[PDB]
C-alpha cells in the first residue's frame, strides 16, 4: 500500500524532490536531474569568511561545548568550564528553521502526469510534446541547484557574523578592565569570581565597581 | 521531591496561598514554574521564572520564591478555581529531569 | 589572573555541502533534500489494486481477445499498467479508428459496468 | 502552535506501543518537545524529551532504557515508544512543547492526550 | 542586522529626524538640535531607486493572449496547451516571489 | 507596513512600494475608443449564418 | 532627463486647473520637483516642490491652501492642481529638477512650460 507511484516502483518519503522517474501517480515530489541536494543548517566543522570570525582570529571550534553554537569558557580560582549562550543560539535557530521552511514550501507538489500516445504520422505533435517535457525538467533542475549553492554561502556568513557580534558585544563590556591577547581571549586586571564572571555573562557588568 | 501540603481549602472571595518545599539541589539553584491541573484536561501553565505570567492568565494569580520554598498565591476566589495546583523544577545534579510537586488539591466553599 | 573566551561549536560529522565560491565543506549540522530510494514493486494506491493486463492491450481487453479471458471480470482499479510484451491485441488484420484517443479517454476512467447491449 | 496525538491504544503485558505527536505549522520547529504521563489520581510525570537541530534526547531515570523518542523533520511528527510494557504503565498521555530549543521546566502548550491501557 | 548597527549598539529610532534617513544629534551651550546627514543620505537614495528601476525593467509587459477551442476528438492537444499554460505560470510566479524575498534581505 | 524575509516575516519598514494589483471595474469597456462586438443569445457560427 | 507639460489650458473665473510633467528615464526619480510660474513682464514666482521617496511636499506662503502636488512614482509623472482660481493666476508654468533629493534654490533642468489662462 502506498501514496507515490512510479514505473520503478513504489517512493515512501517527505522529501520535496526525486529523481527516479518523471512518471508518477498520486503525491510525489518534483522530479529534478540532480544527484545532490544538500542544505546546511550548522557553522564550518574545525573539530581540531566575510567577517573574519570563523576560522579567523578564533582559529578552532570547541567540542566540549555540547548544548549551543556559540558560548563562553572561563577559568578562575573556582575551575575552568564551558557554558552556550542562549539568545544567539536561539535566535541563529529562528532563522535557519525559517529559512528551511521558506524553502520547503516555495516548491508545491507533484500531482498525476503521464505521457501520451501518438501514430505514425503525428511526427510534429509528438516532438513539440517531448520538448515541452524537456524545457520544464531542465528549468526546473537549474532553479534547484542554484537555490541550494545560494543559501548555503548566505547561511556560513551568518554564523561568520554572528560569532564576530557576541565578541564586539563582550569586548565593549570590558573596556579597561581588561586586556586582550588575540585568540579571542580576555585576561582580567583584578579578580574576577564566579559572580563577577555570572554578570558579564549576563550583560550586567559593573564598570565602575572594579 | 518537592512537597506542598495536600490540600487547602476557603470561602470564595477569599485568598489563598499554596507552598512548595524542596531542597537546595532543585528549588535552591533553579526557577520554579506552577500548573493547574482541571478533571480531565490537560494541565495549563499559570507561573513561570517564578513570578512571570503568560498571557492570558487573570493578574489575581501571583508567585514567589524565597530560599528553597516557592508560594503561589490565588486572590478573588472563584468556584471556577477548583482545580489541582502543581509546582514543576529542574532538577539537576545526577541526571537533570524535570520534577512535579506532590500536588495540592484546592477546594472552594 | 582569570580568563574568559569566546568560541564555537565542534564535532564529528563528516556530512559536505557546496558552494559558488568552495566546494566540498564540512559543517556541522545540515539535511538532505533529494530522495533516490523505491522499493522496486507494483503496489496498491491507497487501498485499490491496480489493473494489469498482461499479454493483451487496450485494444485486446475491450474488443474481446480469447487471449484475455481472466480479464472479464475486472471492474474497478486505481491505475492501468501495460507491458513491452502485451501484443495481443485485434487478431483479425485490419485499422483501428482513432485508438490513441480511446487510449486518452480511458486514462481518466476509475470503473465500469459491462452489460449487454444486443442479447 | 496545536498538538495532536494518535488514537488509543488497549494492549498485553510485555508488549510495546508507539505513539505520534504532530504539531501544526511549519515542518521545522524551533522548540524542544517533551512527553508527559499522568496515573489515575496521581501527579503528572516526565519521561523525556527531543532538541530541535541537535538531535539530542533526554530521559528519565525512571523510564530510562525501555523508552525510545525520535522525530521525522519533513513530516512535522515526533514518535515516542516503549517497551517491556507492564501493568502499571496503563496512563494518560500527552505531548508538550517548551518555549525555547532547550528542555527545561516550563512547558506552555500541551497536547489533548491518548490513553494507553494494559 | 549582519553589522550590528540597527537595533544592535544603537537600540532605537528617531521620530525627530523628518528629513533624512542618518543623522546626528547634538548639544551643547548654545542648545540640542537633530540634523540629517545629506551624502549618506543621497547615496543610498541613489542605490535604492536604480535597484526598483532594475527590477522594474526586467519584467517585460505582457500583450494579447486569449484562450483556444477542440473538438471532442482532440483532447491530447488540448491537454497539451493546458500544461503549457499552467507550466509557464507557475515558473514566473516562482520567479517573481524569489526576487521580493531576496531583495528585502 | 510589513515586508516578508527569508530569514524572518512580518517586518515593519519605514517605507515600501506595492508591485501587485488586485482591483478592476467590473465591466466590459471600450479599448482606445472602439467599441466592442456582443453576440448575446448568438455564437460565431449563427452570427455568420444568419440565424433568425 | 527632459521634463514634458501638457497642453495649454483656457478656463473660467472660479475653477480648477490640473496640469501634469513627465520626465524622461527610469519611472523612479533621485530628484525633488519643483514648480515655477512666471506672469508676462514680470519675474518668476515659486509655488511648491515634491521630495522622492519620503514624498513630503512644501509650498509657497502666497499658494497655500489652494495648490496640491502628487506624484505618480510608476509611471513617472507628477501633477500639480490649482483651485479656487482666479484672472491672475493666467501665467505660464515650469517644472523643474533639483540636483538632489531636497527642495533648494538651485534648479539646474526646466521644461518647455505650458500656458494658463483665464
Ligand atoms: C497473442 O500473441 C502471440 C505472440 O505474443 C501470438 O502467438 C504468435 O502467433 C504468430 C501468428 O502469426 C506466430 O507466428 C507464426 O509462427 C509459426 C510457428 O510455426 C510460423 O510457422 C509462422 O511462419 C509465423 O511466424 C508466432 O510464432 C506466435 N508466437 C508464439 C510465442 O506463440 C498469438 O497468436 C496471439 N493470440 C491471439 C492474437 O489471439
Ligand atoms: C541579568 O540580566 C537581566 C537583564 O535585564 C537583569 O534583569 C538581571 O537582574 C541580571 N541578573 C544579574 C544577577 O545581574
Ligand atoms: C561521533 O561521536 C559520537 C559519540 O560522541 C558517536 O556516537 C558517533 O558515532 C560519532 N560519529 C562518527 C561519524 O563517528
Ligand atoms: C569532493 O569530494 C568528492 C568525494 O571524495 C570527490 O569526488 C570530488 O572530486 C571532491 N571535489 C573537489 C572539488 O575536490
Ligand atoms: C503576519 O501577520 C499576519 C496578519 O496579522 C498574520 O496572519 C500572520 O500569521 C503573521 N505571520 C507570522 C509568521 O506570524
Amino acid at each position: 500500500d502506498t501514496t507515490c507511484q512510479t514505473p520503478n516502483g513504489a517512493i515512501n518519503t517527505s522529501l520535496p524532490f526525486q529523481n527516479i522517474h518523471p512518471v508518477t501517480i498520486g503525491e510525489c515530489p518534483k522530479y529534478v536531474k540532480s544527484t545532490k541536494l544538500r542544505m546546511a543548517t550548522g557553522l564550518r566543522n574545525i573539530p581540531s569568511g566575510l567577517f573574519g570570525a570563523i576560522a579567523g582570529f578564533i582559529e578552532g571550534g570547541w567540542t566540549g561545548m555540547i548544548d549551543g553554537w556559540y558560548g563562553y569558557h572561563h577559568q578562575n580560582e573556582q575551575g575552568s568550564g564551558y557554558a552556550a549562550d542562549l539568545k544567539s543560539t536561539q535566535n541563529a535557530i529562528d532563522g535557519i528553521t525559517n529559512k528551511v521552511n521558506s524553502v520547503i514550501e516555495k516548491m508545491n507538489t507533484q500531482f498525476t502526469a503521464v505521457g501520451k500516445e501518438f501514430s505514425h504520422l503525428e511526427r510534429r505533435i509528438e516532438n513539440l510534446n517531448k520538448k515541452v517535457d524537456d524545457g520544464f525538467i531542465d528549468i526546473w533542475t537549474y532553479n534547484a541547484e542554484l537555490l541550494v549553492l545560494l543559501e548555503n554561502e548566505r547561511t556560513l556568513d551568518y554564523h561568520d557574523s554572528n560569532v564576530k557580534t557576541l565578541y564586539e558585544k563582550v569586548r565593549s563590556q570590558l573596556k579597561n578592565n581588561a586586556k586582550e591577547i588575540g585568540n579571542g581571549c580576555f585576561e582580567f586586571y583584578h579578580k574576577c569570581d564566579d559572580t563577577c564572571m555570572e554578570s558579564v555573562k549576563n550583560g550586567t557588568y559593573d564598570y565602575p565597581k572594579y | 521531591v518537592l512537597t506542598q501540603p495536600p490540600s487547602v481549602s476557603a470561602a470564595p472571595g477569599q485568598k489563598v496561598t499554596i507552598s512548595c518545599s524542596g531542597s537546595s539541589s532543585n528549588i535552591g539553584n533553579d526557577y520554579v514554574s506552577w500548573y493547574q491541573q482541571l478533571p480531565g484536561t490537560a494541565p495549563k501553565l499559570l507561573i513561570y521564572d517564578n513570578n512571570k505570567r503568560p498571557s492570558g492568565i487573570p493578574d489575581r494569580f501571583s508567585g514567589s520564591k524565597s530560599g528553597t520554598s516557592a508560594t503561589l498565591g490565588i486572590t478573588g476566589l472563584q468556584t471556577g478555581d477548583e482545580a489541582n495546583y502543581y509546582c514543576a523544577t529542574w532538577d539537576r545534579r545526577p541526571t537533570a529531569y524535570v520534577v512535579f510537586g506532590g500536588g495540592t488539591k484546592l477546594t472552594v466553599l | 589572573s582569570d580568563k574568559i573566551c569566546i568560541g564555537y561549536h565542534a564535532n564529528n560529522s563528516t556530512d559536505t555541502v557546496d558552494t559558488v565560491l568552495e566546494k566540498n565543506v564540512t559543517v556541522t549540522h545540515s539535511v538532505n533534500l533529494l530522495e533516490n530510494k523505491h522499493n522496486g514493486k507494483l503496489c496498491k494506491l491507497r487501498g485499490v489494486a491496480p489493473l494489469h493486463l498482461g499479454k493483451c492491450n487496450i485494444a485486446g481487453w475491450l474488443l474481446g481477445n480469447p487471449e484475455c479471458e481472466s480479464l472479464a471480470t475486472a471492474s474497478s482499479w486505481s491505475y492501468i499498467v501495460e507491458t513491452s510484451s502485451s501484443n495481443n491485441g485485434t487478431c483479425y488484420p485490419g485499422d483501428f479508428i482513432n485508438y490513441e484517443e480511446l487510449r486518452e479517454q480511458l486514462s481518466s476512467v476509475s470503473s465500469f459496468e459491462k452489460f449487454e447491449i444486443f442479447p | 502552535v496545536q498538538l495532536v496525538e494518535s488514537g488509543a491504544e488497549v494492549k498485553k503485558p510485555g508488549s510495546s506501543v508507539k505513539v505520534s505527536c504532530k504539531a501544526s505549522g511549519g515542518p521545522f520547529r524551533s522548540y524542544a518537545i517533551s512527553w508527559v504521563r499522568q496515573a489515575p489520581g496521581q501527579g503528572p510525570e516526565w519521561m523525556g524529551g527531543i532538541i530541535p537541530i541537535f538531535g539530542t534526547t533526554k530521559y528519565a531515570p525512571k523510564f530510562q532504557g525501555r523508552v525510545t523518542i525520535t522525530a521525522d523533520d519533513f513530516a512535522g511528527t515526533v514518535y515516542m515508544e516503549l517497551s517491556s510494557l507492564r501493568s502499571e504503565d496503563t496512563a494518560m498521555y500527552y505531548c508538550a512543547k517548551h518555549m525555547g530549543y532547550q528542555v527545561r521546566e516550563t512547558m506552555d502548550v500541551w497536547g489533548k492526550g491518548t490513553t494507553v491501557t494494559v
